[PDB]
RNA sequence: AGCCGGUAGCGGGCGUGGAUCCCUGGAUGUCCGAAUGGGGGAACCCGGCCGGCGGGAACGCCGGUCACCGCGCGCGCGGGGGGAACCUGGGGAACUGAAACAUCUCAGUACCCAGAGGAGAGGAAAGAGAAAUCGACUCCCUGAGUAGCGGCGAGCGAAAGGGGACCAGCCUAAACCGUCCGGCUUGUCCGGGCGGGGUCGUGGGGCCCUCGGACCGAAUCCCCAGCCUAGCCGAAGCUGUUGGGAAGCAGCGCCAGAGAGGGUGAAAGCCCCGUAGGCGAAAGGUGGGGGGAUAGGUGAGGGUACCCGAGUACCCCGUGGUUCGUGGAGCCAUGGGGGAAUCUGGGCGGACCACCGCCUAAGGCUAAGUACUCCGGGUGACCGAUAGCGCACCAGUAC
RNA sequence: GAAUGCCGGCAUGAGUAACGAUAAAGAGGGUGAGAAUCCCUCUCGCCGUAAGCCCAAGGGUUCCUACGCAAUGGUCGUCAGCGUAGGGUUAGGCGGGACCUAAGGUGAAGCCGAAAGGCGUAGCCGAAGGGCAGCCGGUUAAUAUUCCGGCCCUUCCCGCAG
RNA sequence: AAUCCGCCUCCCAACAAGCUCUGCGUGGUGGGGAAGCCCGGGUGACAACCCCCCGAAGCCAGGGAGCCAAGAAAAGCCUCUAAGCACAACCUGCGGGAACCCGUACCGCAAACCGACACAGGUGGGCGGGUGCAAGAGCACUCAGGCGCGCGGGAGAA
């Protein structure tokens, strides 16, 4: 994921309401899911993205447990 | 978090899981400690069907070695659910 | 063969030195020690049983320090002790101390 | 914490060692771990390649190998010459390169 | 200004809208391990309660909570285990030496156990010991291989004093006053808390008369300088020639608070990294120095004889410690027996007595000077792969 | 230059002993650069209260297949329990656990011991003992009382009826 | 505590039954199914699936008799009642739902375990066919299955 990228998505994601950010996490895991399917039958070219989403997925539940730190 | 889509990682991709497919038999791999019933909710969840039956195994890694080095693969464990009567899930029948 | 539970009193290692001869001031040639080895001196503990707010307490005390126990019992009066289990009663005639 | 370059891609060095000696030319690549640089059209070297998809027909191709860093020195883009680099701190204040004979900027 | 570790490749991305990387703080942290819900053949198994998930009552999963022990009015705080040496304490050998051996030695060593920490111990005289004297303790030099101890054998081996390092002194118990509580043998009663009070050896304190009525100041807390955990600036060289290569040689220069050193194709002050000299912290750690509070600290005569740490001092028996091996054997310590006193009290000055002096036992705390090196750095008439750590290398590994 | 020194290297004995049960071999065909040794056929011999089969220990991928032969195989090797890679172990009923106790172990209570620690009725743990519900066939290169087929059964939760 | 158990008395029953549990047989139904031939499979085949005899050390079982050396425990299970509660609760029958964790490959008298070795050694339980020999797990041959032992070819001295 690119760096400005990387800066939005906090951004909007400290927006977010906890119960919002576990739903976007649910989806995204399932995402990578999908990513990992297309990983094993050979049809995933651009493999980074299964970094993308595992550290996009780290983001969100880092600022998920910021939210519930209060 | 924890997910359906942390339980379920890969689908098994082998010719005796194939022959599975036929007659609803699903085989994926799943994480080591991973249960027979939390795996039926997970598929479901993931692929919308009902689950009927669970099978489970360890799956030991193969010892292997390059040069100098002895090692070992990762230990895996595999499923085998099985989908109700006449439901099927696409992602695996691709093939 | 133990430890005082008032004085502290611990069993303690001494020295048992067997001598032959005559003393010097006796006119001898002098002492000869013909031996020595380790022993140990325990302190004299016995079991002191009193009636402390209807309870039964007892005490494993050396017989130097049998009349520290009464003392304490009578010090006891002041408390506020009865309800209180045996192992109890003993931590505050202890605390006391 | 990090290798120090004086040099980077990709502006204009003068090659003062080695056969090259006397040679200018850009910096294509900077490699900071074998502390080298790699010159435009300098340290040409000859090296075979089996016959492959990649290289049909096969023979040989040629390369730009590496320079030991100190073997090169920028060009000032003010006065044209070969120099050693400052540090110079601006307003900002940010820290840049200039050239050392004049007082240009290297950036 | 490059980057996605060693690690290239296939296949794909990130970066002057400041990436990789470095320091600080935070978040995540499966299972075992003091391991602590319960069990267990560690990294596995099995539960209780509250909450959540699934169609969910059975079943399973997610979050939280549940061991035991100590101290304090079920609930709080604390404990548990680990650390290379270092340190105190509780126990404690033998080979060996005595050219045999038992006392003795080795040696209170090796080792085991408990414990403490960044140090531990000790520490504010019931001291020293002869100076009409010194003045807590610790550590070094010296006193001194002296004094002495010793099958007076082998051997063991002080202290006072002097020179230095560091520097610091405190809080209590008791008498008396007050307050809360409980005890039954009802009160000027006994007792337990808490507060006041008091802390000394020219003896000090209490109580009762008498006169007198701002200075010190922390070892605690608060701020701060300084330091540590990333870094940054940093002078002066070109040309010819041999050569694969110049830093060699030659010509002409230049810097220097920098001619330590390591690189660079060979032998470079001026190419590179550095060096002299400077600069640097938002965050965390430190902070013994600087500043400020706080706690705490402070008179003099006279009378009273109330108080000054108990199974203690003291004596005897058994022993340990000291240079002291039963010796004229004191001192310090204490397992057994006996067993006081409160300043006209008591301990000590090497049996004992007198005299003359010293000191204040039976409660506690206390920096620094001192020890060590797992860790970081600097430096070697230290090693250079049979060396140097067991290991320069995927070693406490293969075997 | 010697310490039956230490560590390593390389010699000698020497093309020598040996090549691990005297149950035993022979031919033809195939494969391949290479074949007494691998595959196939026929003939011959050996075991058969085993030298056959099924469990439990213990071992831990050696199982199956593809491609290989440097080393391992006491020879050879195209072969292999060897090298590389891919695949393979499916349970409410089998075994163990969510059941029970045995010796023993541990251990509230309690007892003892310089320290570490030693005991100890209950309780807990501890099995190849007690208890407990699946039999026949089919299928894979490789798993099956586990998947499939047929016919049976156990517990737990809930509801109805008596 | 107790209707249970133990003890005493009485009545009926007793080598009967009844009741209950297991074994074996049958059993709706499902399976298998040879030689030989042909390239593990196809065929044989609508395969046949029957009678007699031998017969266990195994089963009914917790059976019987004898003997002395006198031969585990606890749970599951049935019964009793106490707190409690009797709208509960339990039993019986039926129905639907629910049913977790680990092992499972392969060798296993051995070339895969213990013996430094693909080592003539060691390793517990079960199955272990046929004929003949008095019997047998002995012995000889042989079935199923497995092998000919991971150097060979010659020669025919001591
Ligand atoms: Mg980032
Ligand atoms: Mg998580
Ligand atoms: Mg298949
Ligand atoms: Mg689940
Ligand atoms: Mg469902
Ligand atoms: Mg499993
Ligand atoms: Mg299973
Ligand atoms: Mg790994
Ligand atoms: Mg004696
Ligand atoms: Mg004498
Ligand atoms: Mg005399
Ligand atoms: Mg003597
Ligand atoms: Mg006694
Ligand atoms: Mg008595
Ligand atoms: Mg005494
Ligand atoms: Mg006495
Ligand atoms: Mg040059
Ligand atoms: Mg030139
Ligand atoms: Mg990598
Ligand atoms: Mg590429
Ligand atoms: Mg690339
Ligand atoms: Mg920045
Ligand atoms: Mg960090
Ligand atoms: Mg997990
Ligand atoms: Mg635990
Ligand atoms: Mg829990
Ligand atoms: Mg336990
Ligand atoms: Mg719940
Ligand atoms: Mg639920
Ligand atoms: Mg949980
Ligand atoms: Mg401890
Ligand atoms: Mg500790
Ligand atoms: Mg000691
Ligand atoms: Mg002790
Ligand atoms: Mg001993
Ligand atoms: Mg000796
Ligand atoms: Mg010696
Ligand atoms: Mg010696
Ligand atoms: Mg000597
Ligand atoms: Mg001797
Ligand atoms: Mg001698
Ligand atoms: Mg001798
Ligand atoms: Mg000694
Ligand atoms: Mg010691
Ligand atoms: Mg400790
Ligand atoms: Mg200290
Ligand atoms: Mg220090
Ligand atoms: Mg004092
Ligand atoms: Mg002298
Ligand atoms: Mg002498
Ligand atoms: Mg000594
Ligand atoms: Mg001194
Ligand atoms: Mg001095
Ligand atoms: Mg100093
Ligand atoms: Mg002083
Ligand atoms: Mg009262
Ligand atoms: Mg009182
Ligand atoms: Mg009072
Ligand atoms: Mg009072
Ligand atoms: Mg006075
Ligand atoms: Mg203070
Ligand atoms: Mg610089
Ligand atoms: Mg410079
Ligand atoms: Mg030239
Ligand atoms: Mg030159
Ligand atoms: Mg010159
Ligand atoms: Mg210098
Ligand atoms: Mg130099
Ligand atoms: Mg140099
Ligand atoms: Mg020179
Ligand atoms: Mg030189
Ligand atoms: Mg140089
Ligand atoms: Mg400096
Ligand atoms: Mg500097
Ligand atoms: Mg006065
Ligand atoms: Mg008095
Ligand atoms: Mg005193
Ligand atoms: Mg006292
Ligand atoms: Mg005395
Ligand atoms: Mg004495
Ligand atoms: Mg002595
Ligand atoms: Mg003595
Ligand atoms: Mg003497
Ligand atoms: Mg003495
Ligand atoms: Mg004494
Ligand atoms: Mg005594
Ligand atoms: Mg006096
Ligand atoms: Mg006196
Ligand atoms: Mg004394
Ligand atoms: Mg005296
Ligand atoms: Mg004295
Ligand atoms: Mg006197
Ligand atoms: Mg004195
Ligand atoms: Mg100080
Ligand atoms: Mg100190
Ligand atoms: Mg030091
Ligand atoms: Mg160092
Ligand atoms: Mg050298
Ligand atoms: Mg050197
Ligand atoms: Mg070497
Ligand atoms: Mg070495
Ligand atoms: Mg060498
Ligand atoms: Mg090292
Ligand atoms: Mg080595
Ligand atoms: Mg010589
Ligand atoms: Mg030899
Ligand atoms: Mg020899
Ligand atoms: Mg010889
Ligand atoms: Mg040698
Ligand atoms: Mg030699
Ligand atoms: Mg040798
Ligand atoms: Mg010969
Ligand atoms: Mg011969
Ligand atoms: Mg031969
Ligand atoms: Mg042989
Ligand atoms: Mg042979
Ligand atoms: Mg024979
Ligand atoms: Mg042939
Ligand atoms: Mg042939
Ligand atoms: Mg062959
Ligand atoms: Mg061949
Ligand atoms: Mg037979
Ligand atoms: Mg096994
Ligand atoms: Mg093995
Ligand atoms: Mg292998
Ligand atoms: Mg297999
Ligand atoms: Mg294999
Ligand atoms: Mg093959
Ligand atoms: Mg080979
Ligand atoms: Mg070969
Ligand atoms: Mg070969
Ligand atoms: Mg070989
Ligand atoms: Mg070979
Ligand atoms: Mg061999
Ligand atoms: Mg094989
Ligand atoms: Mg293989
Ligand atoms: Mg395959
Ligand atoms: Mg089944
Ligand atoms: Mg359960
Ligand atoms: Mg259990
Ligand atoms: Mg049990
Ligand atoms: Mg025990
Ligand atoms: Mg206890
Ligand atoms: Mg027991
Ligand atoms: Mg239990
Ligand atoms: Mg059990
Ligand atoms: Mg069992
Ligand atoms: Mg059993
Ligand atoms: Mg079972
Ligand atoms: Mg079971
Ligand atoms: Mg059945
Ligand atoms: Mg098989
Ligand atoms: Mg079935
Ligand atoms: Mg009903
Ligand atoms: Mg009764
Ligand atoms: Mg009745
Ligand atoms: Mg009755
Ligand atoms: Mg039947
Ligand atoms: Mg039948
Ligand atoms: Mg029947
Ligand atoms: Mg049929
Ligand atoms: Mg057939
Ligand atoms: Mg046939
Ligand atoms: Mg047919
Ligand atoms: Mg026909
Ligand atoms: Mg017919
Ligand atoms: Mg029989
Ligand atoms: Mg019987
Ligand atoms: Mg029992
Ligand atoms: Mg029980
Ligand atoms: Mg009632
Ligand atoms: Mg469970
Ligand atoms: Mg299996
Ligand atoms: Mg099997
Ligand atoms: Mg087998
Ligand atoms: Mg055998
Ligand atoms: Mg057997
Ligand atoms: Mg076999
Ligand atoms: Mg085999
Ligand atoms: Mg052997
Ligand atoms: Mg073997
Ligand atoms: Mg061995
Ligand atoms: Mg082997
Ligand atoms: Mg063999
Ligand atoms: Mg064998
Ligand atoms: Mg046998
Ligand atoms: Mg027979
Ligand atoms: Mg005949
Ligand atoms: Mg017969
Ligand atoms: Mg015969
Ligand atoms: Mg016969
Ligand atoms: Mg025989
Ligand atoms: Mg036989
Ligand atoms: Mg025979
Ligand atoms: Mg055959
Ligand atoms: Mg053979
Ligand atoms: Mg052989
Ligand atoms: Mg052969
Ligand atoms: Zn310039």
């Amino acid at each position: 994921m690119k760096l400005s990228e990387v800066r939005k998505q906090l951004e909007e994601a400290r927006k977010l309401s906890p119960v919002e950010l576990e739903k976007l996490v649910r989806e995204k895991k399932r995402e990578l899911m999908e990513l990992r399917f297309q990983a094993s039958i050979g049809q995933l070219s651009q493999n980074h993205k299964i970094r993308d989403l595992k550290r996009q997925i780290a983001r969100l539940l880092t600022v998920l447990n910021e939210k519930r730190r209060q | 978090m924890k997910t359906a889509y942390d339980v379920i990682l890969a689908p098994v991709l082998s010719e005796k899981a194939y022959a599975g497919f036929a007659e609803g038999k699903y085989t994926f791999w799943v994480h080591p400690k991973a249960t027979k019933t939390e795996i039926k909710n997970a598929v479901e969840t993931a692929f919308k069907v009902k689950v009927v039956k669970v099978n489970t195994l360890h799956v030991r890694g193969k010892k292997k070695r390059l040069g100098r080095y002895l090692g070992k693969r990762p230990d895996r464990k595999k499923a085998i659910v099985q989908v109700a009567p006449g439901q099927k899930i696409e992602a695996l029948e691709g093939l | 063969s133990k430890v005082c539970e008032i004085s502290g009193k611990r069993p303690i290692v001494a020295n048992s030195i067997q001598r032959r001869g005559k003393a010097k001031r006796e006119g001898g040639v002098g002492k000869k020690t013909t031996g020595i080895s380790k022993r140990r001196q325990y302190p004299n503990l016995q079991k002191v049983r009193v009636r402390v707010a209807g309870q039964e307490i007892t005490f494993r005390v050396a017989a130097s320090h049998i009349p520290k126990v009464y003392e304490l019992v009578e010090r006891a009066k002041g408390l506020k002790l009865e309800g209180l289990s045996p192992k109890e009663i003993k931590k505050e005639l202890l605390k006391l101390l | 914490m990090r290798v120090k370059m004086h040099v980077k891609k990709g502006d204009t060095v003068l090659v003062a060692s080695g056969k090259y000696k006397g040679r200018v030319g850009k910096v294509k690549e900077v490699l900071p771990k074998k502390y080298a640089v790699i010159v435009e059209g300098v340290n040409i070297v000859k090296k075979a390649v089996r016959v492959s998809p990649k290289y049909p027909q096969g023979g040989f191709i040629e390369k730009e190998a590496p320079l030991h860093a100190s073997k090169v020195r920028p060009i000032c883009p003010a006065c044209g010459k070969p120099t050693r680099v400052r540090k110079k701190f601006l307003e900002n204040g940010k820290k840049i390169r200039v050239c050392a004979k004049c007082g240009g900027a290297l950036d």
